[PDB]
């Protein structure tokens, strides 16, 4: 297992995760391998505290899970969860997590694109520019709202775009170090 | 009460004892006078002096005497710092907050010193878990790219999908 | 459920709400469902 | 079971979201011979 592997699971672990999902998986950094009962003996999570925290490990499939069936020394069957780190699948799904942010961030610039201009400020209702001439009557020689016939305003539109693209510009920068990362554990 | 009432009475008042600050190791025939339990059973004397008395946790035979372990019991933030360092990198885990707290009185002096290095976690009972603040790789981001982190679901998706989305945009 | 989900809340929480909500749906379009309440209108009187 | 699924080999919970990312992979073929017209 590359350090390289062990920098980038820890780096997207205590970037976007909290500190229980990096002590847990810390655990699996530092075994390979680990019982969900010691995870939970060691930690002092509660059952559904750990095994919540699990789940979302299950859920973005950064870790993988084998049961093992036993039978105890008193005789009493013995079903042991052992839990170890799939650095393949957790490359592979921050690859797509990040790219699909990059999706959405595209997607939040593509809206910051779309997102109509003109509103009714009786009703807060807003109006595409297409649909604003057709909302527009000859006779005041101005843009109204039909349910309100009162006037539509077009200035406030500027307000929404500028500051989500602030996010949208300042969410490429911050995240460099992972892809440097990334581009580093590629192999 | 004769046979838990003695013992426990044992127990209680030399935790108090030491909390008056007589750190100076003590007998149990001191103890049972102080407790007016001389007339406990000359078995069951021996019975604390042989097990009670040397397999509870805090309690150490020293020089034939017992002490309240002052090194074992974590009473100073190099002390909470040096412990919670070395669960860390001994993968022991954390350490509840009410252990620190019972045994150093007002912990938060030691533990607003420390800030930032000590890692609480929140259990379902409120109680706060006391975890190392290991610095060898570190990132952090705003709460908003973590709500994004969060909208971006990843578990609805097969591992055919999981591929195609790295060789759809071309990675 | 639009709010669990955008506070995070817990996945046992969403799931219970969206299996309450799978019942109001079903029930909406069926009030024979097997194995299920009646859903009376407080007063007694099963819902058309 | 009730009114959800379940899929069994051993088990898991089967979600809608789940069924609908199954389904929406299903072409207009399959669709003609499940007896489903695709339009
Ligand atoms: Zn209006």
């Amino acid at each position: 297992v590359p350090a390289a592997l062990k920098r980038l699971a820890k780096y997207v672990i205590r970037g976007f995760y909290g500190i229980e999902h990096a002590l847990a998986l810390d655990i699996l950094i530092r075994n390979s391998c680990v019982k969900e009962e010691d995870m939970l003996e060691l930690l002092k999570f509660d059952r559904k505290q750990l095994r919540s925290v699990l789940n979302n490990l299950k859920g973005d499939k950064f870790i993988k899970c084998r049961m093992r069936v036993e039978t105890a020394a008193d005789g009493k069957t013995t079903r042991h969860n052992y839990y170890f780190i799939n650095y393949r699948t957790l490359v592979n799904v921050v690859k797509y997590k990040l790219d699909h942010m990059r999706r959405r961030i595209e997607t939040d610039e593509r809206d910051s694109t779309n997102r109509a201009s003109f509103k009714c400020p009786v009703c807060s209702s807003t109006f595409t520019d297409l649909e604003a001439n057709q909302l527009f009557d000859p006779m005041t020689g101005t843009f109204r709202c039909t349910f309100c016939h009162t006037e539509v305003e077009e200035d406030e539109s500027a307000m929404p775009k500028k500051d989500a693209r602030t996010l949208l510009a300042r969410f490429n920068e911050q995240i460099e170090p992972i892809y440097a990362l990334l581009r580093e554990t590629e192999d | 009460g004769y046979k838990f009432g003695v013992l426990a009475k044992i127990v209680n008042y030399m935790k108090t004892r030491h909390q008056r600050g007589d750190t100076h190791p003590l007998t149990l025939d001191e103890i049972l006078d102080e407790t007016q339990h001389l007339d406990i059973g000359l078995k069951q004397k021996q019975w604390l002096m042989t097990e009670a008395l040397v397999n509870n946790p805090k309690i150490e035979v020293i020089d034939g005497k017992y002490a309240f372990k002052p090194k074992y019991n974590v009473r100073d933030k190099k002390a909470l710092l040096r412990l919670l360092d070395q669960h860390d990198q001994r993968g022991l885990g954390g350490i509840l907050l009410e252990d620190i707290e019972e045994a150093l009185p007002n912990s938060q002096k030691a533990v607003k010193a420390l800030g930032d290095q000590i890692l609480f976690v929140n259990r379902p009972d409120k109680k706060k878990i006391l975890f190392f603040n290991d610095k060898s790789c570190q990132f952090s981001v705003d709460e908003e790219f973590q709500k994004l982190w969060r909208s971006v679901t990843v578990d609805s998706m097969d591992e055919e999908k999981i591929e195609e989305y790295l060789k759809r945009q071309g990675i | 459920l639009r709010r669990n989900e955008q506070n995070g809340a817990a996945a046992h929480v969403i799931a219970e709400d969206v299996k309450l909500l799978q019942f109001h749906v079903a029930t909406m379009v069926d009030n024979e469902l097997p194995g299920l309440p009646r859903a009376m209108q407080k007063s007694g009187r099963p819902l058309k | 079971s009730g009114l959800e699924l379940y899929a069994e080999w051993k088990k898991i919970l089967l979600s809608p979201e789940r069924v609908h990312e199954i389904f929406k992979r299903i072409s207009d073929e399959e669709c003609f011979v499940l007896g489903m017209e695709p339009r």
